[PDB]
This record gives C-alpha cells, structure tokens and sequence, in this order.
RNA sequence: CCGGCCGGGAACUCAAAGGAGACUGCCAGUGAUAAACUGGAGGAAGGUGGGGAUGACGUCAAGUCAUCAUGGCCCUUACGACCAGGGCUACACACGUGCUACAAUGGCGCAUACAAAGAGAAGCGACCUCGCGAGAGCAAGCGGACCUCAUAAAGUGCGUCGUAGUCCGGAUUGGAGUCUGCAACUCGACUCCAUGAAGUCGGAAUCGCUAGUAAUCGUGGAUCAGAAUGCCACGGUGAAUAC
C-alpha cells in the first residue's frame, strides 16, 4: 500500500477544499460532524441524481451547501420543492438557517466521481468489467482528459481470488504536482463482496 | 557617520552600528568582556578587525539577540563584516577571502519520524 | 568515499596562540560537545608543560608530539586469500592525527588527579620519551618492522 | 498516601457497620467495597471482601484502622 | 465499535450534564477547609456515570477509544480519509 | 569523636561524618550543626570537646540507630503478622510499591537463581 | 480604536479580505493604519497513516492559522455604517471589537 | 520615576504578503568540434546548495474481518445487554528497546549569561500570603506577536570534595504527606525525612552516525481529570574520520 491520495497532496497547489469555514477550537469538531451529517444524508438522498461533490461553507451562523452535480433538473424538480426540501431538512441537522445551490457539471464523464459511481453501478447490475472500464476510459478519452486511468480491484467476475486489472490512456502525470489530476473512488457491494473502483483523470498541466 | 550590518548565524541577529573612533565594542548596553568574553571564544567578534587593524578606529554599538552564545558570537562577526561598508569594496576582496561574509546557513536539522533524532535511527535488533 | 573523493573544512585555530593543530588537539580531547571544558584543560596542562621544561608553549607541545608520531603503520590487505598486516607510509594530516589520540588515550588511561596534570605528565613523558604513547608508537613500529616483507 | 480531608469509606458499608455494632456481630458481611477505610468502630466484626471471585472473612484487629479493606483480601492466587 | 458502547458512552455525558456541573458544586465548594460534617463526602451516592472522568472521547463517527485528536472529535484514520477527501479546511500535508 | 553510639566518624568535614550516623543525612546533619551552632565545613579534628557534647545534646532528639533500627523493624513486623498485601508482598521477598516483577525486580528479589 | 482582527487559512483570502475592508474604509471615513500581519499559528498533527502497527509510518499535517490587523483610527459614522453588513468573505473570522 | 518607561520615530531586528536570486549563466582546460567533467571568478548560496513532501510495474496468497465497510459461515432467553468486584500491573525465568549510572572533562553549595518552538476557557492561571517542599488561599490578565504555562540547562566565576564504593550512584524499604479523581488496597503521580543495593566501563557478539551530523544539554506538545525514562517537535554547545 503505497501511494499518496492525489487530492490531498494537491490542496493547496492546484485542487480546492470542499470545506471552507473558519472556525476556532470551541466549535471546528462541531462543524466538522455537521459536515459529516449533511454530506451522509444528501449523499445517499442524491443517490440517482448522480452528484460530483457537495462544498459545504459557513459564512456567520449558516451553512451554504453547493451541490456539484450532473442532473441538476433531477434535484430541483418540477418546481423546485426537491431543494427547498434539501434546505429543510439540511437545517434540521445542521441547525443553522441553511442556503443550498446548484452547479451543474456538464461532461459528466470527465468526473471521476461520477465515472467511478458509473463503473459502480454497471458491477452492480452484474456487466463484465473489462466493458465498463473500457467503455469509461474510451468515452472519458473522447472529450478533452489528457490522460485517464480506471483500476477496479478485488474478486472480478465472481473469482475465489481476487484481481486487480487497471487501465489507462493518454498521460496521467500523478507525481507532478501542478497536474489537475480528478481523483475519485468508489465502492460496488456485489454478492460477491465489495469490489474498489478508482479513477484517475488528469484534465491540464496548471 | 553611522554604518550597519545585519549579520544572523544559527537563529540569532546582531544588528552592528559603526561610528569611527576608538577600539570600544558595547554589545547590549554591555562590554564585550562582560558579555560573552568571559566565556568561549571572544576572538570571532574581533576577526573582522584585524584584517585591517580596529586599534584606535571605529566604536561599534552592536545588539544581538536569539541563539546561544556561538551563535551570537558567529552573529557579530557577520555583523561587522556586513557593516564594513564603512570603508568601500576595497575590504571585500580580502574580506570575502577569509571567508568572512558568507553567512554560515548550517542549521538544525529537523528530527524526521521513526528516528530518535535528526539521523540517529533507533538501534535494530537481531537481523 | 566509495565514490565521493572529499574536500575538508577549516577549523578556526586556538584562540590564545593561533595553532589549528593544537585546535585540533583540543577537539581530540573534547568530549560530549563541550568545548570550554577542554580548551580550559589543554590551557592548564601546557601551560604547566611550558612551566615544566622551561621551554616555551608550543615548542614544548611540539617536541612532546614529535617523540610520538608514527613513522609507518600496518593495515590490512585481504587480497591474494590471506590476511596481511602490510606496512604503509602514513600521510602528515594522519600521522600527528594519530599522535595526538595516543596522547589523549594514554592520558585517559593515566591514574592522577586531574586531566589537566594527567596530560601534562603524558606530555612530559613523552618529552624524554618513556611514556604511554611513545610505546603505542613503537608497539606500531615493532608491528611495521616485524612484517616489513610485505611492499 | 491519599486524602488531606477524610477517610473513606462507602455508605452503604457505613450502615451496615452501624446495624452491625448495634445488634451484634453476628454474621460475616458481603462487601464489595474494598475503597472502604476501616473506622475504629468496625473492630471485632467479620467482613468478607471480595477478591474477584470470593469473599474472604475478614476479622478486624485493633491495627486494622489505617488501612483499605482490599489489603487484607488478596485477588491473584500465585503458588 | 460495538453499538453497545456508543450507547454507553452516551449514557455516560446525559448523566454528566444532568447531576455534575451542578451537584459537583459538591466537590468543589463543600470539601474545603470551612468547618466538619462527613456527609457530603458520603453524598457521592450520584450514579457514579455523572463523573466526567468516565468518558472515553471515542471517535464521532466510528466509536474508536484510542487514537482520538480532540481538535477534529475523530479518530487518526478518520482524519486522514477526511483530510485528504478535502473536508477538514485549512488541513493539508506538512512539510518543513 | 564517638557521638550517637559507637559511631566514631573523623578527618572529614562534620555536615557529613555526621551521616554516619544511622539515621541522619544531608539535612537532617545541616539540623544538627545549624542547631549547635557550627559551622558546617569544620572537621572533628579541631572541634573542641564542649562542642563535641552539644552535638550529642543536639543529635539525642531524632530517633537514630538503636531506636530507629528497631523502630523500622517493628513497622515491618507490624505489616507481616497483619498479613496485608504489603506483608504478603512484604513476606515473600517481592516488590511491595507495585512495580513490576515480570521483570526487573532485583534488588528486592535478588540475583538470579538458576 | 476599532481595531478589526481578521483570521482565515488561506491568505489570498485573508488578503483580498482585508484589502476590501482597508479599501472601504479609508474610502468611506479616514486614518486606516494597515494590514499589519502578525504571526501566522502553524498547528502540526502526527497521525498514524495505518489501520494496524507500524509505528514508523505516519502523516504529517497542519493548519496554518493567518491573522491581520487593521485598527482604523477615526469613529466616523459613515466608517461604521458602511463597515457593518459588507464582508462578502466565506473562511473569514472577523472581530471588530473597539 | 532609567525599565521602550513615555512623547515619538519608522531606519533596524522582526512579523507576513509580494518580488529578485542559482540556470553549468560567465571564463580556462580536457572531451566525438557532443554530452559532460575538472578548476576559476562573481555571489548569501555552485553545481540535484541543506532538509522534507513526493515512494514506478510488481514481490511477500506480508499486516489488519478489532477503526471502518464487507461475501459466506455461526450465536440470536445468547457468542446479545446492564451492573459491582477482579484482571489486563500476576513472576523460578529468557529476549527486545530505552533511562540512570559506575564519576574529578565530575559531585555539591553560592552567584551569573545566552534560546527556539509550542499550548491555553470544564483551560493557562500572574502578583501577594501561608507551607522545608509537593502544594494551599485570595485571585489579576489572557481565547491570546499583549497574559499565563515559563526559571532554559549544559556554560561561566568562586569555594569544597579528593580517588574513597567515596560528598559517585540512586535502586529498595520504613515513616510523614500534597494533588487529581465517587474512589490511589490490588493499581497513580509528586514531595519531605530516613535507608542507601547492584554497579569501578561491561564475555561471545552487536548497533547508529559523513556536518550543525554523531555526542551531549535542556524546552514544548498530542493522548490526558490524574498518570511518560515512550512518541512527535524545538533549540544550546558541538566533534572525529573517510587511504
């Protein structure tokens, strides 16, 4: 086990954090489960909205939540009671008067939550893997993504041992720290167990 | 008039002022006897001034703080040489050849996980 | 020094009489970083020898490390199989390196009451060479004389 | 040792040190509470402590008094 | 870790903040050189699980007793999966 | 010279031939001289007699070597026939201040047997 | 007199924070000392990177803390109006005690 | 009021943001006129300047089902749950990693100088009074370049000790206590008085370190009500040697 996480090394270079509160001792653990609480309810109630990331911030006294998605129109509805409800039920937990905004992410498949989520679900739904891996990284190399690499990992295909089996094209420079690489993971529990998608997609060099 | 220097050595700083006059050096509001010069190597501070002589020369007002007593000594010496400005880059050539305006940038090394200190790693047992 | 040939770094000389050999002989007889400690002996215990011999400081130092210099050392080889104790020429830097550790460790070794006067009477036994030291030299002598079949 | 302000000892003990001078000693007494100081009072009853698994009679001698219940109730068994 | 001693733990601050910083009043203002009586040392028949030295500080999302950090209320693999995903603000890689 | 029983200390300074004495220290001997009004780095060679007996006066009211010898041993007798832990512990030639005995306990215990 | 301490981890923000509030200050009322920085709070956090032993293995953190310090001299109104209601800064902690 | 103490000054240290800087850039020589190497100047720095982060494809069916998640199996009036007491601290032994030592380059007493980095509200807690001391009482200031922790210690200058198991060493043990905590018996930490082992430089063997390094000296922090000789950091002094 041995690589580093490739967000967490480019966050002060290149990659944003997707909290941005200040907060002092007295309340940093506080505001820290809230996040918690907020991105573990509106990640399982978003689950067929196909989300990207969820930016919390806390501008005095309330929380500011931006949901980076692919389907904006599956969030907010027919007029849109789907965000006033996310809103209602976000200041329930959160216990601030909340505000809660949109971003659609157009290319949805240059989005490494989303390809992984996409590889997640097609296992799930009992595809072979080399078709969901390939597929993602010829339809992800199709739009701009200078380089991509997929590795799904652990009991492939029902086996009694478990494989890797990675792929990549094009340049994905994961040392280089000014590399705009999208990293993102996920997990498809199969009845065989639980199989890892990682995906890497290197979008720029700066 | 009044002429300075900068002159820092292992997390110390010694601001050195020199007006001309006589062979007097007051560091700290203190002499340079009574403030390290009944300790270890009071020379440093007095190498700058015997490439050319301090005899009756120049009084140098100099405050030093942080670090240890080599290192505010290693400070001064910097100091001085950084505020031989007095007199032009002529000093320099043969000032530069004692090695005398380098600022020394060894400091010291962080200690690093898993070792006891900055190199001494723990001992390790049979193989 | 498997690869790296080297240079080496410039020790500031003593600060009462200006010897970088003697401010190596101090950094010999230094232990635990403690510098003070040692140059306030190597000051007492020449200071004494000078005393001592009449002489003068450094030119009693001088003679006193002269007697226990070594003039050729054996080192061992492991070429052909075997285990030779060849004799080598020392270099100068090596050879009063060497003849101020025998000086320190056979003043260690000394049973009087300060290391100001255990020093100060190694130095003058090795003067009128009779001490420790001068048989470490000619124990390496006796060593490099005994297998000078070996250039 | 411990303490500048009181001994201690719990309340439980304490009432049923008291009920067990008044009516006499008549019957060892289960304490769990080995926390408990033995009080001059407690002298000539029997009080079984328990060591983790039994209690052990405890009959309290005058020079008991400065001392735990659970230093006179051993709990390792070592032969 | 153990639903059981999450529950438990959560027993243990209600009774916390219910009884003491209030009847631990007791402890601090009562036992002191003023008189005396015994009683309020024996009035620590308060259900025990009312000290706060009885809380563990496990870790807000998992339960886990050891390796807590008290700033972030989580244990240290917690930390660093959410330090790395990028939701710990102002938390990056130190190097110096 | 011989103050206290038959402790006879001499040729030293007198804060610490005192300490031969079985139950005076460094402190208790600073007690003593500080008290008989002597100064401290003063040998018993040249001390005079009179102020040899204003030690003795001074050094009669601690409780040194006989009566604290057996002092020490009636405490320790005390805890054995209690049969407390500190006298079980106390009985078996193991460490009583609960330290560790699976290893290191060696000076109570004594150098190893097999 | 008001002095407006502002603190934030990321100091691009802190400084257009301060900068905004300098700006509109000295625009509105008068005597704006400056952006004085005062020593950032670097907290450093050793955990241990794996879920088993291996001691020796472990990530090294930090959050550095920025500070600035602004202390507008002159209690207009206008200063004090216009200072109140006009941050637009997301990670900022202000304090604009007298 | 001799203290940056005040008015004041923004030079300087410094603080933190933004820039400049080092690239074989220049010179000489050697080299396929190539890469480059060796040496020189300038420069704070010279050749990946120092240190860190960064750990390729894979190996060990290496470690973790006890952080978490999880397939299957299994218990589901119990292998689940609550409680008190105990244990994880046991001790003929053996091994690992450390600390303190065996001393005079030192021990002790008196005076005196020079740090860096940190932490702090159910917290850090001055001053002053009491206690030999650990501490206690009243209690300012500080959510903090402002206050507190907090005196750096080795160093230096005097005096003493005088080669002794000693004024070394502090284990062990008795007594008396302080604090935290419902509660220090099993089973804390610290203090005071007393005790004063083993140990006089370590067999075979073995380990770390190439320069602000090793060595040695202190300080801080996390966990934490209280509990470090460990861990993670910080500075002080500061080597030897590389054919």
């Amino acid at each position: 086990g041995q690589k580093v996480h490739p967000n967490g090394i480019r966050l002060g270079i290149v990659k944003p954090w997707n909290s941005t509160w200040f907060a002092n001792t007295k309340e940093f653990a506080d505001n820290l489960d809230s996040d918690f609480k907020v991105r573990q309810y509106l990640t399982k109630e978003l689950a067929k909205a196909s989300v990207s990331r969820i930016v919390i911030e806390r501008p005095a006294k309330s929380i500011r939540v931006t949901i980076h998605t692919a389907r904006p129109g599956i969030v907010i509805g027919k007029k849109g009671e789907d965000v006033e409800k996310l809103r209602k039920v976000v200041a329930d937990i959160a216990g601030v008067p909340a505000q809660i905004n949109i971003a659609e992410v157009r290319k949805p498949e240059l989005d490494a939550k989303l390809v992984a989520d996409s590889i997640t679900s097609q296992l799930e739904r009992r595809v072979m893997f080399r078709r969901a891996m390939k597929r993602a990284v010829q339809n992800a190399m199709r739009l701009g993504a200078k380089g991509i690499k997929v590795e799904v990992s652990g009991r492939l295909g029902g086996a009694e041992i478990a494989r890797t089996e990675w792929y990549r094209e094009g340049r994905v420079p994961l040392h280089t720290l000014r590399a705009d690489i999208d990293y993102n993971t996920s997990e498809a529990h199969t009845t065989y167990g639980v199989i890892g998608v990682k995906v890497w997609i290197f979008k720029g060099e700066i | 008039n009044q002429y300075y220097g900068t002159g820092r050595r292992k997390s110390s700083a010694a601001r050195v002022f020199i007006k001309p006059g006589n062979g007097k050096i007051v560091i700290n509001q203190r002499s340079l006897e009574q403030y390290f010069g009944r300790e270890t190597a009071r020379m440093v501070v007095r190498q700058p001034l015997e490439l050319v002589d301090m005899v009756e020369k120049l009084d140098l007002y100099i405050t030093v703080k942080g670090g240890g007593i080599s290192g505010q000594a290693g400070a001064i010496r910097h100091g001085i040489t950084r505020a031989l400005m007095e007199y032009d880059e002529s000093l320099r050539s043969e000032l530069r050849k004692a090695g005398f305006v380098t600022r020394d940038a060894r400091q010291v090394e962080r200690k690093k996980v898993g070792l006891r200190k900055a190199r001494r790693r723990p001992q390790f047992s049979k193989r | 020094p498997r690869r790296r040939v080297i240079g080496q770094r410039k020790i500031l000389p003593d600060p009462k009489f200006g010897s970088e050999l003697l401010a190596k002989f101090v950094n010999i007889l230094m232990v635990d970083g403690k510098k003070s400690t040692a140059e306030s002996i190597v000051y007492s215990a020449l200071e004494t020898l000078a005393q001592r011999s009449g002489k003068s400081e450094l030119e009693a130092f001088e003679v006193a490390l002269e007697n226990v210099r070594p003039t050729v050392e054996v080192k061992s080889r492991r070429v052909g199989g075997s285990t030779y104790q060849v004799p080598v020429e020392v270099r100068p830097v090596r050879r009063n390196a060497l003849a101020m550790r025998w000086i320190v460790e056979a003043a260690r070794k000394r049973g009087d009451k300060s290391m100001a006067l255990r020093l100060a009477n190694e130095l003058s036994d090795a003067a009128e060479n009779k001490g420790t030291a001068v048989k470490k030299r000619e124990d390496v002598h006796r060593m490099a004389e005994a297998n000078k079949a070996f250039a | 040792r411990s303490l500048k302000k009181g001994p201690f000892i719990d309340l439980h003990l304490l009432k049923k040190v008291e009920k067990a001078v008044e009516s006499g000693d008549k019957k060892p007494l289960r304490t769990w509470s080995r926390r408990s100081t033995i009080f001059p009072n407690m002298i000539g009853l029997t009080i079984a402590v328990h060591n983790g698994r039994q209690h052990v009679p405890v009959f309290v001698t005058d020079e008991m008094v400065g001392h735990k219940l659970g230093e006179f109730a051993p709990t390792r068994t070592y032969r | 870790a153990k639903q059981s001693m999450k529950a438990r733990e959560v027993k243990r601050v209600a009774l916390a903040d219910k009884y003491f910083a209030k009847r631990a009043e007791l402890k601090a203002i009562i036992s002191d050189v003023n008189a005396r009586w015994n009683a309020v040392l024996k009035l620590q028949t308060l259900p025990r699980d009312s000290s706060p030295s009885r809380q563990r500080n496990r870790c807000r999302q998992t339960g886990r007793p050891h390796g807590f950090l008290r700033k972030f209320g989580l244990s240290r693999i917690k930390v660093r999966e959410a330090a790395m995903r990028g939701e710990i603000p102002g938390l990056k890689k130190a190097s110096w | 010279a011989r103050i206290a029983g038959i402790n006879i200390p001499d040729h030293k300074h007198a804060v610490i031939a005192l300490t031969s004495i079985y139950g005076v220290g460094k402190t208790r001997s600073k007690a003593i001289l500080a008290a008989a009004g002597i100064a401290e780095d003063v040998k018993i060679s040249e001390l005079s007699e009179g102020q040899i007996d204003t030690l003795r006066d001074e050094v009669a009211k601690f409780v040194v070597e006989g009566d604290l010898r057996r002092e020490i041993s009636m405490s320790i007798k005390r805890l054995m026939d209690l049969g407390c832990y500190r006298g079980l512990r106390h009985r078996r030639g193991l460490p009583v201040r609960g330290q560790r005995t699976k290893t290191n306990a060696r000076t109570r215990k004594g150098p190893r047997k097999p | 007199r008001i002095r407006i301490r502002l603190k934030a981890f990321d100091h691009r923000l802190i400084d257009q924070a301060t900068a905004e509030i300098v700006e509109t200050a000295k625009r509105t009322g008068a005597q704006v000392r400056g952006p004085i920085p005062l020593p950032t709070r670097k907290e450093r956090f050793t955990v241990l990177i794996s879920p088993h032993v291996n001691k020796d293995a472990r990530d090294q953190y930090e959050i550095r803390t920025h500070l600035r310090l602004v202390d507008i001299v002159e209690p207009t109104e206008k200063t004090v109006d216009a200072l109140m209601r006009l941050d637009l800064a997301a990670g900022v902690d202000v304090q604009i005690s007298l």
